[PDB]
């Protein structure tokens, strides 16, 4: 049928149009964007503490500056770099050589239905333990604020001050699991998939938002510090998107051709 | 009928041949209400900022490959000056305030006649950083001059050149291979674009609503939306027509506010 | 009036600027003043007015001195795109100007006449 | 304003037509014709006859 | 009676306020505006053309340069000096030396009665002869035009062109007097007393307006170039304000104490 | 009851001790209609230009004489940036603009204490040539800083030294003895005005409409208010008492109106 493309709105047709036929009838609605994503999935792996940690310093750390790496994990589909928000991914193709190795995470299948600009949902969070018969808890403290750092002395038994606190920590037996829910809790109304402002006023890095996640979890065992055991220990976090909406298209990533 | 003209304040623009004007989601895009993350007294709209103002871009050529881009970030083109561009009252009026939010109007003009072949897309990307270098400071009006048309790689394709922020020395650098900015040259067509080619017309116009991730934006950094245009086909005449030819676009503000009055603006 | 091949096409730029220090001389600040975009199409001719702005009613009609009751500005025209023109077609096309009265027009006041013609 | 001026006939406008205006107010009719010849003036000169 | 000076209104009183009294009768209103102005007086004294003239240059004229100088006057209370406005009032306490005398002009009455800022009335003139048994003629032009200098030839007699126009010229008999009166012609609409704007957009002269007048006259004797007499002639000229009105109050002159 | 506090926009000014305002000629002075000398869509008020402006003037002290004065031309005191006012946005929008009409709020602030002596008079003077030097050129900033306060003279009081026009050198110069912008200090209350002595009050307040010989005047030029401060007791106060007081104002543009829009003024 003649038309013109150029004026950039074309409505769609069907087989009557311009043969004889008819439409076919509806289906299923599998693709309504609720439903699509209310799925749990992998996020990433960290390690679990057994003692008070120091969290890490800012990117512009210069060497000999101690610190723990490795043990808390934002909840964010963007991407992210030894527990702090990122703009690029990484990845360690030669592992070999100097330096400390840095953690990185990203949402694969967020990321590949990721067509629009702006989101927002709240999220359920599951842990699961990658070792046999282990005990362990989990912590969370909202997106803007920091993890308390030091210990208090009991029967002479050193004890992490993160024990406590008016913010969610649970506990699961032998070989049991973790499960909540948690709100929308940024300052911002919608996060977004991508950015192009800056925060600060002055020496910015454009394109990297300030808070965009939900919070940030970790993982320890309950026993006093004069326990350190000789082996590490990792566990698994799962995240499920619950009530999702969406607000303006976007585009799709790029399939290389071989 | 193809005949249209467009009258704001003491301006008034005319086209010999329209194909229509697109409004990106709403039925009247110009219609919004006040911010309510803020609780002193705006400022709207004065008669003297309802106005189209005019720059200029770079010539087309003939040597320029495909999928070739030009980009033009809309409050950013006030605040640098790019391509001859000067708001007068509104660029005094955005730089003594806090904060800022509004519409576009947009319009694009070439005069290719019956005689050429080629086409060029024009579309309005939201939320983009195609207009800062690789190292991650603005363009200088310098680098417009040398870097005519930006050219497209894999490194655009795939984002892989983004704002970076150093990792210091305790680390190991990694390898970056992907990032959420990256462009996809066969979707460019999603967002609200017209196509224009030598043969049917020779001016684009599109209306944008406001977007932003808060009711509002700071006036020195916002970013939300951005021009873009794009080569589909590329030029090709026959020997002795006219070569080179010109660019130019015009722009207008709808439904403007303003809040937190302060002196003017300085770096440090 | 536009009276150029009719295979041509390009687009003009009319500016007028209230009077100031010195006079226009860029792209830039003439379209800061009162403008129209004017494109060549089927339609051959376009119309421009002046408005009437004045800080006192009534003007004079000579100008012994540039005081600001007598000169009002200036007129400008700026080629915004270069013209396009087919192979085998004649350069340089030409245009043309008509000045008119307008609707609101009005004179007062008479007086005698300069007979200087006859020689 | 679009218009075709080969057809002789133009129709004059004003300021509100393109911009945003209004128009003037009268003012007086000094230019009529019948009030704008109505004044004396020098002709001729000529000598004066003191004979046939 | 107690009041404050400092609030700037005060309430005028009467006799009876704080004595045993009364008020007086109205009397007279004899201090009524229009009523004040409307009576002749003395302006100027002119010459009286016998030739084509030439009308003076601006002031910023060299040395050198031929002119006719005292034959025309202004209408205007303001001083003025050589047939053009000023700002000074200018005085010759030495006829002595070189150079041409400035001719100089004022209202005296006008200028000490001169309480208000803005004025705008009508304005009716007359002509008078200062020697015995003079046949003279009368010309004028309005405001923001010029006088028109060349001649032509009728029977080998040349005749200034001053004689035809369609702007008023008028003849007496001998020992006659010319009367008329004219309208307010500017472009302003009120007449500034006092003036601190600038005309000019740049290099202009502070508190110099530049219309503030009613026009130009000058006097002439019917007769062809070929009679050029041999004694200078002069006349006089009285004015008189109609209608007049006032708009902003303001000061009157320094009497000087001795 | 002496107490009173006065609002605009994002700014807001009070008073211990008041004695009330003086309206000048009408009921209303705010109240005002467009010109009607253009036809062009004129400029209205909007919210970022209703405020106070604040400056600074030189320090009283007791070696001045008396009826010695201070000027201050309103609309070129923004012009000129004269004892550090600072327009913003009200002096960005009066420099892109070819007409301009506008009243005025003015009020004075001192701060002497009971245990002092001294009067000033506050005064609007309209049509004043006050702030231009003999040679006909407007003061620099240097000159103020080296004649404090005006002194007073027969020159003053008769116009004697006015702007001149040269007059050539074919003529004979003459002597100049009068002209109409002299000021005769005696009459000085007749215009609007407050008197400000130590014994009563602190703050004097003027409301002024516009007036002009047309209805409308030249940005850059027109100066028809003027603010005028004089001496009227010369101040004394007893040994080992605050020594030179300060003095400051603010002003306020009411019911304002712009016309022909153009890019920013330059002279030449």
């Amino acid at each position: 049928s003649t038309d013109n493309a150029e004026t950039g709105v074309i409505e769609a047709g069907n087989t009557d149009t311009d043969f004889s036929g008819e439409l076919a009838a509806p289906g299923s609605n599998h693709t309504n964007v609720k439903f699509l994503f209310d799925r749990s999935r992998l996020l990433n792996v960290i390690k679990v503490l057994e003692k008070d940690a120091v969290f890490p310093r800012p990117f512009p750390t210069q060497e000999g500056a101690q610190q723990d790496d490795g043990y808390f994990c934002l909840l964010t589909p963007r991407p992210t770099v030894a527990s702090r928000p990122a703009t690029r991914f990484g990845l360690y193709a030669n592992p070999s050589g100097s330096g400390v190795l840095a953690n990185t995470s990203l949402d694969f299948n967020f990321y590949s239905l990721a067509c629009f600009t702006y989101f927002r949902s709240d999220l359920e969070v599951t842990v699961v333990s990658l070792e046999p018969d282990l005990e362990f808890a989990v912590g969370w403290f909202p997106s803007g604020s920091e993890y308390q750092a030091s210990s208090f002395v009991y029967d002479q038994l050193h004890v992490p001050f993160h024990f406590t606190g008016r913010t969610p920590r649970a506990f699961a037996s032998k070989g049991g699991k973790v499960s909540f829910v948690l709100p929308w809790n940024s300052v911002s109304s919608v996060l977004p998939v991508r950015w192009g402002g800056a925060s600060k006023l002055s020496s910015a890095t454009r394109g990297l938002p300030a808070h965009a996640d939900w919070g940030t979890i970790y993982a320890f065992v309950p026993r006093p510090n004069e326990k350190k055991s000789t082996a590490v220990k990792h566990v698994a976090v799962y995240i499920r998107y619950k009530n999702a909406r969406a607000w303006c298209p976007s585009m799709l990533p790029f399939r290389s051709y071989k | 009928d193809r005949v249209t003209t467009q009258t704001a304040g003491n301006t008034a623009i005319n086209t010999q041949s329209s194909l229509g004007v697109l409004c990106a989601y709403v039925e009247d895009p110009t219609k919004s209400d006040p911010p309510s993350s803020s609780t002193d007294q705006p400022t709207t709209t004065f008669t003297a900022i309802d106005r189209w103002y005019t720059g200029r871009l770079n010539s087309w050529t003939k040597a320029v490959k495909t999928f070739s881009f030009q980009a033009v970030p809309l409050p950013g083109a006030f605040l640098s000056r790019q391509g001859g561009l000067n708001g007068g009252a509104f660029t005094a009026t955005l730089h003594r305030h806090f904060l800022m939010k509004c519409g576009w109007q947009v319009q694009v003009q070439c005069n290719l006649t019956q005689f050429h072949q080629g086409a060029l897309l024009v579309a309005m990307v939201p939320e983009t950083t195609l207009d800062v270098k690789p190292d991650g400071k603005a363009k200088s009006l310098q680098e417009l001059n040398e870097e005519q048309w930006v050219e497209m790689s894999d490194d655009y394709r795939t984002g892989k050149n983004m704002p970076f922020q150093s990792l210091g020395t305790y680390y190991r650098p990694p390898n970056w291979t992907w990032g959420p900015n990256f462009i996809n040259p066969y979707q460019v067509t999603v967002f609200p674009h017209q196509i224009l080619n030598a043969r049917t017309s020779t001016s684009v116009d599109i209306n944008v609503p406001y977007i932003g991730e808060t009711p509002t934006q700071s006036s020195e950094t916002q970013n939300s939306w951005t021009l873009l245009v794009m080569v589909l086909v590329p030029l090709d005449y026959k020997e002795g027509a006219t070569t080179d030819p010109e660019i130019t676009f015009s722009v207008r503000p709808t439904s403007p506010y303003f809040n937190g009055l302060r002196n003017r603006y300085t770096a440090g | 009036t536009f009276c150029g091949p009719m295979m041509a096409r390009g687009k003009f730029l009319l500016s007028y600027s209230p009077p100031n220090g010195t006079q226009p001389q860029t792209l830039s600040e003439a379209m800061q003043c009162t403008y129209s975009i004017w494109d060549i199409g089927l339609n051959s001719s376009w119309t421009f007015v002046v408005p009437y702005i004045s800080p006192s009613d009534y003007r004079e009609t000579r100008a012994i001195t540039n005081s600001v009751y007598s000169a009002d500005g200036w007129f400008s025209l700026h080629k915004l795109t270069k013209i396009t023109l087919p192979p085998d077609c004649p350069q340089s096309p030409c245009i043309l100007f008509f000045a008119s009265a307008g609707e609101d027009y009005t004179l007062r006041l008479p007086v005698d006449c300069n007979p200087s013609y006859v020689f």
